[PDB]
């Protein structure tokens, strides 16, 4: 399952 | 044995070709199981392996919302990276991410990953401890101190040690009949003259899974890794893989050489030599 | 910064004249990701050509698999034509039964 994305 | 689940995201800005493009692909070892393209018609995560389709709609909507979210952030991170590196708009850039986890034969987490790369080069990466980071260059630091300030590593670490480790097995279970099986390489050697003085022996290895494999050319039992030409392992296109090692040899001295193939589907490595005579 | 595509042309199965097979062209370890790949049959291109989903290696370099159904035969010749930003002009690689 795909994780959550954080923003650079 | 020990497996691994890996996702590979690719964000690409394309000035004057429309808003950034986001692509995602996922793998269980050497098998892709899902895919997403912000350009494709769908706009949903799609199954690329049979054993996945049996998940519920609940599962796919979740994934698709994610990929949609990734699609949304894409133009933001790309803009940020543009700021971080002091570049103008004109150019075309790429932001890559790779998150995944490796599990040992037991099933405990051997190590997770969470790393990015801007335009091919390293950008930032969760250290093996899953608690600290590593910034490739000065700009990348921006993201580092920003993620530290926000305990971003924490959430990533929770995923790597949780969701990732728990899921990888469900995929392996359903994928049982194919993911948890090893097809040994079908090997054979071929002879190809190159002159009146030298011939090329080529060691073949095809139709094998997983991708990891070792071909070695030995002369009198001596590793010939210097005069050996290895073609980069490739996809047969049906799930299995291929590969071949070639070494040039003095005519007659053919029998001087032996090929060694190592795969995890071969209890005892294959060892062959060329055959012509009679 | 920009790496040229690494090409390989081969069949899915051992070549057998008159017997159906697949023609693959594996381009790998290139950057950026934009790339064009055609499959040729006597220097005119083949239309029904599909390709894998854009993925990449641990060294970040990309790789795709292009392929089409085909029947290797006595006469007929096949090759892979590649186009990438690092190439002044198309790189053509003929398919060799022994490679």
């Amino acid at each position: 399952t795909t994780p959550e994305s954080a923003n650079l | 044995g020990s497996h691994s689940m890996k996702y590979f995201y690719t964000s690409m800005s394309r000035p004057g070709r429309g808003q950034p493009r986001f692509i995602a692909v996922g793998y269980v070892d050497d098998t892709q199981f899902v895919r997403f393209d912000s350009d494709a018609a769908s706009q949903r995560m799609e199954p690329r392996a049979p054993w996945v389709e049996q998940e519920g709609p609940e599962y796919w909507d979740r994934e698709t919302r994610n990929m949609k979210t990734e699609t949304q952030n894409a133009p933001v991170n790309l803009r940020t990276l543009l700021r971080y590196y002091n570049q103008s708009e004109a150019g075309s850039h790429t932001l890559q991410r790779m998150v995944g986890c490796d599990l040992g034969p037991d099933g405990r987490l051997l190590r997770g990953y969470e790393q990015y790369a801007y335009d091919g080069k390293d950008y930032i990466a969760l250290n093996e401890d899953l608690r600290s980071w590593t910034a490739a260059d000065v700009a990348a630091q921006n993201t580092q101190r920003k993620w530290e300030a926000a305990d971003v590593a924490e959430s990533m670490r929770a995923y790597l040690e949780g969701q990732c480790v728990e899921w990888l097995p469900r995929y392996l279970e359903k994928g049982k009949e194919t993911l948890q099986r090893t097809d040994p390489p079908k090997t054979h050697v071929t002879h190809h003259p190159v002159s009146d003085h030298e011939a090329t022996l080529r060691c073949w290895a095809l139709g094998f899974y997983p991708a990891e494999i070792t071909l070695t050319w030995q002369r009198d039992g001596e590793d010939q890794t210097q005069d050996t030409e290895l073609v980069e392992t490739r996809p047969a296109g049906d799930g299995t893989f291929q590969k071949w090692a070639a070494v040039v040899v003095p005519s007659g001295e053919e029998q001087r050489y032996t090929c060694h193939v190592q795969h995890e589907g071969l209890p005892k490595p294959h060892t062959l030599k060329w055959e012509p005579h009679h | 910064i920009q790496r040229t595509p690494k090409i390989q042309v081969y069949s899915r199965h051992p070549a057998e004249n008159g017997k159906s097979n697949f023609l693959n062209c594996y381009v790998s370890g290139f950057h950026p990701s934009d790339i064009e790949v055609d499959l040729l049959k006597n220097g005119e291109r083949i239309e029904k050509v599909e390709h894998s989903d854009l993925s990449f290696s641990k060294d970040w370099s990309f790789y795709l698999l292009y392929y089409t159904e085909f029947t290797p035969t006595e006469k007929d010749e096949y090759a892979c034509r590649v186009n990438h930003v690092t190439l002044s002009q198309p790189k053509i690689v003929k398919w060799d039964r022994d490679m």
